[PDB]
């Protein structure tokens, strides 16, 4: 897949992703906060189409992500991120995608997710997150 | 809150 | 170097 | 003066300031690095004119600021930043302005200046810096 | 306050 | 269980834990590095005995933990940490305990684990980790 | 002089230094906070004696240093730290030593001093500080 | 490496 790396920012305002309930996560795009101003991150798209878009608008700055969880599995022989769930201090968004495979979760006691990086081919191959105080 | 913070030194000049 | 760094956890998914 | 606060970024690429060899520092503007991309910061200007512009282009990323020094003094009854000097790992830029008053300096053993904030009226009243690893 | 803080991830296990 | 929280340090030198291949993780104790000197952390012990001790001596400073994984499950009606695995840049230690339940893993691209906190009753109820650059 | 470097800690509880109102700063020793526990740092002493001791007990954790200032000068042909002043959010301690030479100051808007390093011969040659959130 | 680092400002005094 094609790798991407948004880098680090001040916070997260909105997340736009797409998925397919038979396959896995497709497109990924984030609207970060850059020192009080919205910063529209690059839209990382799947090599293919046919996904269902989802917009996660957070009530920045009072609302922030506290946990990220999901499932990683096999699709057409490739290991990818099949499902994703975002739990904030106000609500739970997801799960999105197929909840099958091996689970993973990242709870945060102190700190903030300030950036995303990963790879996307037909689906989201993998991803990592930037953490800060 | 949801705003990232960092160390800040200063100010220098008018108080 | 002159590039600021921050903690990064992951990846999750394909190795 | 009018306060400003650029916030934090990935690094510093270029600094544009102006001064008057009789008075103090006037305008201040920085071109930061945002995750590998140049980010043009807002130009904070003096309420008045008649300053001499100076452009400090750093050889980012190999060249970074290691020390910032300057003088603070009295001008027309106001305490302001009369002089500024930027020493990088490759060269020394300055002093700019009037080297008179009380001196101040910030040497950095480990870390980077990633942002500026301060205030500007007829001159640079004061300023602070964001530090990070 | 005067206590230094750092990032903390978790918990894993009992809720 | 009895909660514990070691706080943050400069690094990790040695980890001493015990487990039971039928139940879960028992005792937990860490020897941290405090600015170049070994610091013997408090030994957090299980309310019960009968575990198998394990010593994980890391080749500090060249060897460090890159990923922590394990399983959380049900034991006698309590949700606990049943298994733990520590993967460094030189070797893989574990799994220790019972590899059944729901899996979790923390891979680290940039940063270090500098502290542990959690709770221990008859077994390790839960735990969290301090991350730093 | 003999260099020293205490490393970084959780905070500062008490500072013990000595000075001579005709020369400069002599001995330097700090009692840091290590995750809620007092940690007695090594006492870095002057090659000579005849200084006046001073104990700065901070009301940890509610009281912390906000600014450190002082003077560097020439003594017997050596450039050293002749004076030191510690301003907390509750009180001002100092100046201690001789207030002559070139001044320096470190005001902190956000962050904490968590460690000291420097060098001491007959007097405090120089020093640096660890900063953290 | 496996040693945690933090920001350090200085030195002040002898060059
Ligand atoms: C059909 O394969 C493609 O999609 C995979 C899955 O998300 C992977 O991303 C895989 O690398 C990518 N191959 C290329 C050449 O981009
Ligand atoms: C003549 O005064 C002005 O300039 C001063 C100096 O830089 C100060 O910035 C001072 O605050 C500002 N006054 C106002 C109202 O902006
Ligand atoms: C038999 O129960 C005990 O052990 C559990 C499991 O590790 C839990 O730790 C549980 O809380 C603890 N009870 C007390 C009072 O500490
Ligand atoms: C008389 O000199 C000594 O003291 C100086 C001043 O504090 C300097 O510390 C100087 O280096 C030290 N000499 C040695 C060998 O440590």
């Amino acid at each position: 897949g094609k790798a991407f790396d948004d880098g680090a920012f001040t916070g997260i305002r909105e997340i736009n992703l797409s998925y397919n309930k038979e396959t896995a996560i497709g497109d990924f795009q984030v609207v970060y906060d850059l020192n009080g101003s919205p910063y529209v991150g690059q839209n990382h798209k799947s090599f293919i189409t046919g996904f269902t878009p989802v917009k996660i608008s957070l009530d920045f700055p009072s609302e922030y992500i506290m946990e990220v969880s999901g499932y990683t599995g096999n699709v057409s022989g490739y290991v990818v991120v099949r499902s994703l769930t975002f739990k904030t201090n106000k609500k739970t968004y997801g799960p999105y995608g197929v909840t099958s495979g091996t689970p993973f979760n990242l709870p945060i006691e102190n700190g903030l997710i300030v950036g995303f990086k990963g790879s996307i081919g037909y689906w989201l191959d993998y991803f990592s997150m930037y953490l800060s105080l | 809150s949801g705003k990232s913070q960092t160390v800040i030194v200063g100010p220098w000049g008018a108080k």
